[PDB]
RNA sequence: CUCUUAAGGUAGCCAAAUGCCUCGUCAUCUAAUUAGUGACGCGCAUGAAUGGAUUAACGAGAUUCCCACUGUCCCUAUCUA
RNA sequence: UAUCUGGUUGAUCCUGCCAGUAGUCAUAUGCUUGUCUCAAAGAUUAAGCCAUGCAUGUCUAAGUAUAAGCAAUUUAUACAGUGAAACUGCGAAUGGCUCAUUAAAUCAGUUAUCGUUUAUUUGAUAGUUCCUUACAUGGUAUAACUGUGGUAAUUCUAGAGCUAAUACAUGCUUAAAAUCUCGACCCUUUGGAAGAGAUGUAUUUAUUAGAUAAAAAAUCAAUGUCUUCGGACUCUUUGAUGAUUCAUAAUAACUUUUCGAAUCGCAUGGCCUUGUGCUGGCGAUGGUUCAUUCAAAUUUCUGCCCUAUCAACUUUCGAUGGUAGGAUAGUGGCCUACCAUGGUUUCAACGGGUAACGGGGAAUAAGGGUUCGAUUCCGGAGAGGGAGCCUGAGAAACGGCUACCACAUCCAAGGAAGGCAGCAGGCGCGCAAAUUACCCAAUCCUAAUUCAGGGAGGUAGUGACAAUAAAUAACGAUACAGGG
RNA sequence: GCGGUAAUUCCAGCUCCAAUAGCGUAUAUUAAAGUUGUUGCAGUUAAAAAGCUCGUAGUUGAACUUUGGGCCCGGUUAACGGGGCCUUUUUACUUUGAAAAAAUUAGAGUGUUCAAAGCAGGCGUAUUGCUCGAAUAUAUUAGCAUGGAAUAAUAGAAUAGGACG
RNA sequence: ACCCACUCGGCACCUUACGAGAAAUCAAAGUCUUUGGGUUCUGGGGGGAGUAUGGUCGCAAGGCUGAAACUUAAAGGAAUUG
RNA sequence: GCCCGUCGCUAGUACCGAUUGAAUGGCUUAGUGAGGCCUCAGGAUCUGCUUAGAGCGGAGAAUUUGGACAAACUUGGUCAUUUAGAGGAACUAAAAGUCGUAACAAGGUUUCCGUAGGUGAACCUGCGGAAGGAUCAUUA
């Protein structure tokens, strides 16, 4: 009789799974933001599709309704916020237009290569999943992490390891002291 | 035990249901005490919630009301005459509501002639004081007086006495007492 | 199924009590109270969960076994107590006090009022009768019967209630444009005066409000306190006075305080 | 296709009151059934007013079983004219 | 989140299904299996059967302590700290489980109680008890205990002797009125008067009031004052409801006469004739009616799946209604007596099926829909099948009793005991589902009650049910191919 | 559909595709399916109009009753909306509301490191501190209250037993 | 009686496709994805099969009603060329 | 070419079927009937009121009268769901058996329908249909 804990799943996956074309555009998208297995696409176009059937039954609504206007505005606010939908594209009908690649383009992954700090998104990864990119204080190990617009600068080496602080690797530091019995006693 | 629930029975479609579920006690029923004349024994019942009903088993001498003068006393309840339910608590003289039973008339007498000096159907001068006030009132009826020529007097038990261990009654007065009249004639 | 139900589930409990779905099966279930546990808060859910005073069900008796809390000027020992609307809850070693009283979400709201308006108390009269003897008697929303009354009270009026004797200071009659709190439904919590109360011959009374911003709405004459004299309660009322503000009115007050 | 002598057992029914073999075989009933019933049928030798098949009702007709019943029996005893 | 493709031909366009594709809080199975979060899990087959353990007990200053009980050394010589037992008290009707019944039934939303019951909780309510001899407080009865015992055996008990109460049974007690009756004697008018009862509350019956909307004079019986031989008449008591025979009050009685404190803990104060007199403080437990609260019982309206190879159904023996009664906590054919012949139906009754507990909800994501819901919440039902019942405020209870049927255990053969659809766990079943673990710390519940008890619950094991996150490599160098 | 001697299809090697801590299989159910068709099917010949007419139930059923004119008051981005005057003055339905459990669905808010979730949190001087939250909307049947009077029903004076004072 | 013009109501016919349909064709088989005037009946791949069973009607032959198991990738329509 | 039916073998499903066939559950007529509950009694023992001793009251065990409730046993019926069966009689699968060649060309007797009778088999014949025909056609 335990409260009834919820939950959901992130994706949805494709109706016709061997379209011949789509196949490809995946397979770039998964190389051109470094992507782990289809399912990190998936999550996305699922992500997108429900952004977007929320503005579809929004924009159905005549305008000055508050449910298009204080909804709507609510969406709009969280989107920008993230860095998917431009400083001021905002609009209902600009999220329409929003497409997959931009919620792809903010990801802390495909950030952590953008500026600085990786040059490669198998680098950033590599490096975001092992310890330090961390953002502000607090490490963030997440490639998915979804960088906002105004918390990008704050991204830096993490207070810890041999990119951002104290103490080199124990690869190097055990280089340095099995020198120490060969060039020393 | 006996059931009150209306589960048992047909629905109006006449349709014969199936038992839904067991019997519980606060749809029960119990057995009647079918109280007849005798030496007082009254039984406990005790009733929902706790409390008490109070079985009347043999039941002689209980309070009856004479209407018109607005005076109680207590009287034997010789027997049942008339029931408007069955003739075998007649026959079986069995004491319910609406009895129509037969009374000890004589302390209803004694008060009568206590009160308007008229003796029935037939010094201390602070005593000729009140009779004189109370005369004028003084006639009662001829269907009510004659029954103290007999000693017994015609009266319709009131009380529940299974449920109240009480019985009660009112002597018979008005068209009412004509109503049971043309009934113990023209029936027995 | 037998008898009295002794246990209440979490998520079976009132939604106003502000319980979160995880940390058990089960609510406190409040006692056998003054009010219906149905609108009722248990002493509990003030203590720990509102004035965050006790961390623990263990503690909160440790807190009334060391003889301290109140209500209504007299001292509650039961953990699970029903404290209801217009209630008390004096804390001596705290100083403080706390009238109850419903938010403009609807929910009991923690609120504190001096060593002073904690005397009295306002009660809705729900029955007016005669006793044994003659002796005509009154009694209140949370139970109190009060004997020998105004002739003027009806029911659906209130009555001020001093607490360490009892009986009757004064009390407001139920006309046009009072002063009204609402006890319970969609526009709980609201403050308001009385357009009009639609009269309903066989239940449920209709009784419009209009509040100090000029909204007008609708709920049963049985949810409909009155709290006093219009523009004047009888007892201190929270920020926002009940007012409802709209969601996207509220949505600009918490990004208006919200900077530098 | 043949064959003597005209044809060469059709519809039906069957170990049937018609079957030798025979207590036919299978199933059913029984603890056990040369009995009964249902089947099967190259049927010694069923079979069409020499009438064939079916058939409600009827029967001091023949037959099997069941319930009831009982000195029929176990197993005999007593009584009256 | 408005899509289709493959397959009938020599080829063709149609019809049309088969086939492909995708999702499933949907179950099984196979292969594989690293990290975090999260956590379904013997429902389906068989509400089949179950060895054993556990799951319900409970004391505060404040009912009952002479424990041959512990403990200091008690102003403690009646008791007093602690405190087993046992008595009284309360709970054991909550939980937890399961979905077998159940098709107008349950259930949902929505009404009803001017149709009832209610431990408790909160708020109020009581001067009245004897009548013609405890009120400085009546009487016995018993458990634990001790001691003599029986039986193979049980949460079996016999008889002998002690002793308690908020147990059992008893039983006094207090103001001033005022109204009623009845009435010794005084004896005339418009005439009166001691003192003898009766009056708390509840039970039972009968009767009365519970009223008004607009105003004027005549009638009868007897008064109801009053003044100065003139007779004047001044005044109508409701609380509430849409609604009552409602609340509440009145008279006459009634009753194996309900409650009306022979009750405990902390304090030790104040008076004066100083008797251990008189009076006093906050508490606890009770108790009568009333309201309240926690509930319960019935109840209005409307709504269920397949079925006509179910079309008529109900009415013996209650079917529909009327009356009276009886029974209930109470309404009612709930039951009985008498009486009538009613009640339902093609707008689908009645009957059958359900691999049917209803609902909140779940899957699917143009719209309109299709499908599912044993299962965390609510309601219902049940504890092998049936019925009956004791205690109680609450049970037709099953970790209560009694019987039957079906199981099934012990036995010394005489007898004795039992109910896992609670938690685990065993057998069985099958495609199908986990440890005979820890714990009251959390949520909470129970109690005489901060303390104790809780397989409710929580923790942990098992656990690729399902869901979230998302490692298995990263960056150069050198050696050849190749883009301005 | 492949395999009957040079197998794009079996057993394998090699390589390659697909999804990937998961992929496959069986079964159910939903979509596809406008192959259940209210929306929205089809019926000469593909599946399918009763041989024919009657006719109860059911479904369905012509039109007509205040039309038009004149001013006014207060509303929201001259178009339009709401409320009153003057002119001879019973249902079904539709709107608004109330009363609707919490979960769940949708959805606001919030940096659980992301997230699925959760309903926490956030600022501080971090030496006896401040403080905003826990929004919001939903099965549209029934019931209740309300505005609306089109549409469709229903009653009303025919031997006047009609209205009116 | 015949002719002529008009007009209902008939049994058909012709041309055109305005439309419609898979086509053959169709003044309805049109007014249909710009999908609703009212209403009745039937059909939902091919078989199995109008079989089995129950009911009912008939003198009977039979009629009316009318399944399922199982099996199968076609069956079928119209038109075209051979 | 395609193609029908009997006949012959192999496997599969359901059907009919003697067994007055079995099994499980519900509702049941009849007969019998535990148990507690109510009631008429009873009175082992113990025991109070008024006055050795007598009268009238209370407590109460076994046992018992009658009554409602009513499990359950026996015997019948009814409804449901499941199921055994000698034999019977279909249908369906698998292919290039046997017999003939019914239909598709005027398929060699146009085909088809309802009905009726007949025939190893498809089929043949009678009557009345239809055209889905091999004729949209004789104002000539
Ligand atoms: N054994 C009969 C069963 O009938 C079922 O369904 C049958 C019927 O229920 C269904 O409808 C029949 C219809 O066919 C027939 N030609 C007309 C008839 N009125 C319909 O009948 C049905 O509907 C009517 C109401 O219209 C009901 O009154 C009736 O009880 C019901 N059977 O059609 C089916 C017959 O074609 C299923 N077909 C199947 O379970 C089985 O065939
Ligand atoms: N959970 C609290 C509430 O419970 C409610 O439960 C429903 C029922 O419990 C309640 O039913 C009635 C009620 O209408 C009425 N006014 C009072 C009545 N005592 C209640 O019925 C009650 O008694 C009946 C009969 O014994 C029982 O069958 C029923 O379970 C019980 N609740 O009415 C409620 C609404 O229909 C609702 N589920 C919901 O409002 C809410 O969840
Ligand atoms: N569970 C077995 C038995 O069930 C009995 O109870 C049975 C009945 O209450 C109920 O039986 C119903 C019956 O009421 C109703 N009038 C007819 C219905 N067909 C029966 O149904 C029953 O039997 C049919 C097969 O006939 C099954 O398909 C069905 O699952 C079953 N419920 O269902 C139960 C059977 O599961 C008894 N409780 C008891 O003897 C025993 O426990
Ligand atoms: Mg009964
Ligand atoms: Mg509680
Ligand atoms: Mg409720
Ligand atoms: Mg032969
Ligand atoms: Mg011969
Ligand atoms: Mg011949
Ligand atoms: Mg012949
Ligand atoms: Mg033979
Ligand atoms: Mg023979
Ligand atoms: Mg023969
Ligand atoms: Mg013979
Ligand atoms: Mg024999
Ligand atoms: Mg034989
Ligand atoms: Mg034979
Ligand atoms: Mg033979
Ligand atoms: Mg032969
Ligand atoms: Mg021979
Ligand atoms: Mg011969
Ligand atoms: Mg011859
Ligand atoms: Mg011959
Ligand atoms: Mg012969
Ligand atoms: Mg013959
Ligand atoms: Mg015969
Ligand atoms: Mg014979
Ligand atoms: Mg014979
Ligand atoms: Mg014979
Ligand atoms: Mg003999
Ligand atoms: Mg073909
Ligand atoms: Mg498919
Ligand atoms: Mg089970
Ligand atoms: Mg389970
Ligand atoms: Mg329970
Ligand atoms: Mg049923
Ligand atoms: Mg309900
Ligand atoms: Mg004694
Ligand atoms: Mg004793
Ligand atoms: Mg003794
Ligand atoms: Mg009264
Ligand atoms: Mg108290
Ligand atoms: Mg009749
Ligand atoms: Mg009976
Ligand atoms: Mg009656
Ligand atoms: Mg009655
Ligand atoms: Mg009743
Ligand atoms: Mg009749
Ligand atoms: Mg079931
Ligand atoms: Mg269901
Ligand atoms: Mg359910
Ligand atoms: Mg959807
Ligand atoms: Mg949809
Ligand atoms: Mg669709
Ligand atoms: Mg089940
Ligand atoms: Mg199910
Ligand atoms: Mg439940
Ligand atoms: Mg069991
Ligand atoms: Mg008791
Ligand atoms: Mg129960
Ligand atoms: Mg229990
Ligand atoms: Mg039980
Ligand atoms: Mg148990
Ligand atoms: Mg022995
Ligand atoms: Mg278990
Ligand atoms: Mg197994
Ligand atoms: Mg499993
Ligand atoms: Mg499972
Ligand atoms: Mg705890
Ligand atoms: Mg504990
Ligand atoms: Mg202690
Ligand atoms: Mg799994
Ligand atoms: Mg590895
Ligand atoms: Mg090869
Ligand atoms: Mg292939
Ligand atoms: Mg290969
Ligand atoms: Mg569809
Ligand atoms: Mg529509
Ligand atoms: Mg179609
Ligand atoms: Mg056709
Ligand atoms: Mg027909
Ligand atoms: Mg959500
Ligand atoms: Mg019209
Ligand atoms: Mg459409
Ligand atoms: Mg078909
Ligand atoms: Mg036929
Ligand atoms: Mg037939
Ligand atoms: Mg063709
Ligand atoms: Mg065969
Ligand atoms: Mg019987
Ligand atoms: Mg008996
Ligand atoms: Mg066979
Ligand atoms: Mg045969
Ligand atoms: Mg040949
Ligand atoms: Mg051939
Ligand atoms: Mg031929
Ligand atoms: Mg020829
Ligand atoms: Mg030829
Ligand atoms: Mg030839
Ligand atoms: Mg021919
Ligand atoms: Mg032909
Ligand atoms: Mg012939
Ligand atoms: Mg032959
Ligand atoms: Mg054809």
């Amino acid at each position: 009789p335990r409260a009834p804990r919820t939950y959901s799943k992130t994706y949805s996956t494709p109706k016709r799974p061997y379209e011949s074309s789509r196949l490809d555009a995946e397979l770039k998208l998964a190389g051109e933001f470094g992507l782990k297995n289809k399912k990190e696409i998936y999550r996305i176009s699922f992500q997108l599709s429900k952004i977007r059937r929320a503005a579809r039954d929004l924009l159905t609504r005549d305008e000055k309704d508050p449910k298009r206007l204080f909804e709507g505005n609510a969406l709009i606010r969280r989107l920008v916020r993230v860095g998917v939908l431009s400083e001021d594209k905002k609009k209902l009908d600009y999220v329409l237009a929003l497409k997959v690649e931009d919620f792809l383009e903010r990801r802390l992954q495909t950030q952590v290569y953008k500026l600085g700090l990786a040059k490669s998104v198998h680098h950033a990864r590599v490096l975001i999943t092992q310890r330090h990119i961390a953002v502000g204080k607090q490490i963030v190990n997440i490639p998915s992490f979804m960088v906002r617009l105004d918390s990008e600068k704050h991204i830096d080496f993490a207070p810890t390891s041999p990119f951002g602080g104290a103490r080199p690797g124990r690869v190097a530091r055990r280089n340095a002291a099995r020198k120490a019995e060969a060039s020393g006693e | 035990g006996i059931s009150r629930d209306s589960r048992h029975k047909r629905s109006a479609t006449g349709a014969k249901r199936a038992q839904f579920r067991k019997k519980r006690k606060f749809e029960l029923g119990r057995q009647p005490a079918n109280t007849k004349i005798g030496a007082k024994r009254i039984h406990s019942v005790r009733t929902r919630g706790g409390n008490k009903k109070y079985r009347a088993l043999r039941i002689e001498t209980g309070n009856f009301s004479w209407a018109s003068e607005g005076i109680s006393k207590k009287t034997r309840i010789a027997g049942v005459v008339y029931h408007p339910s069955n003739n075998e608590l007649v026959r079986t003289n069995t004491l319910t509501k609406a009895a129509i039973v037969q009374i000890d008339a004589t302390p209803f007498r004694q008060w009568f002639e206590a009160h308007y000096g008229q003796t029935l159907g037939k010094k201390s001068k602070n005593a000729e004081r009140k009779w004189a006030a109370r005369a004028a009132s003084a006639k009662i009826e001829s269907s009510v007086e004659s029954q103290f020529s007999a000693g017994r007097l015609y009266a319709c038990i009131s009380s529940r006495p299974g449920q109240s261990g009480r019985c009660d009654g009112y002597i018979l007065e008005g068209e009412e007492l004509a109503f049971y009249l043309r009934r113990l004639t023209a029936k027995k | 199924a037998r008898g009295p139900k002794k246990h209440l589930k979490r998520l079976a409990a009132p939604h106003h009590w502000l319980l979160d779905k995880l940390s058990g099966c089960y609510a406190p279930r409040p006692s056998a109270g003054p009010h219906k546990l149905r609108e009722s808060l248990p002493l509990i859910v003030f203590l720990r969960n509102r004035l965050k005073y006790a961390l623990n069900g263990r503690e909160v008796k440790a807190i009334l076994m060391q003889r301290h809390v109140k209500v209504d000027g007299k001292v509650r020992t039961d953990t699970t107590y029903p404290a209801g609307f217009m209630d008390v809850i004096t804390l001596d070693a705290t100083n403080e006090n706390f009238r109850l009283v419903y938010d403009v979400k609807g929910r009991f709201a923690v609120h504190r009022i001096t060593d002073e308006e904690a005397s009295y108390k306002l009660g809705k009269v729900k029955k007016v009768q005669l006793g044994k003897k003659g002796v005509p008697y009154v009694v209140t929303h949370d139970g109190r019967t009060i004997r020998y009354p105004d002739p003027n009270i009806k029911v659906n009026d209130t009555v001020k209630i001093d607490l360490a004797s009892g009986k009757i200071t004064d009390f407001i009659k139920f006309d046009a444009g009072k002063l009204v709190y609402v006890t319970g439904g969609r526009n709980l919590g609201r403050i308001g005066t009385i357009v009009h109360k639609e009269r309903h011959d066989g239940g449920f009374d209709l009784v419009h409000i209009k509040d100090s911003l000029d909204n007008t709405f609708v709920t049963r004459l049985n949810n409909v306190f009155v709290i006093g004299e219009q523009g004047k309660p009888y007892i201190s009322l929270p920020k926002g006075k009940g007012i409802k503000l709209s969601i996207a009115e509220e949505r600009d007050r918490r990004r208006a305080q919200q900077g530098l």
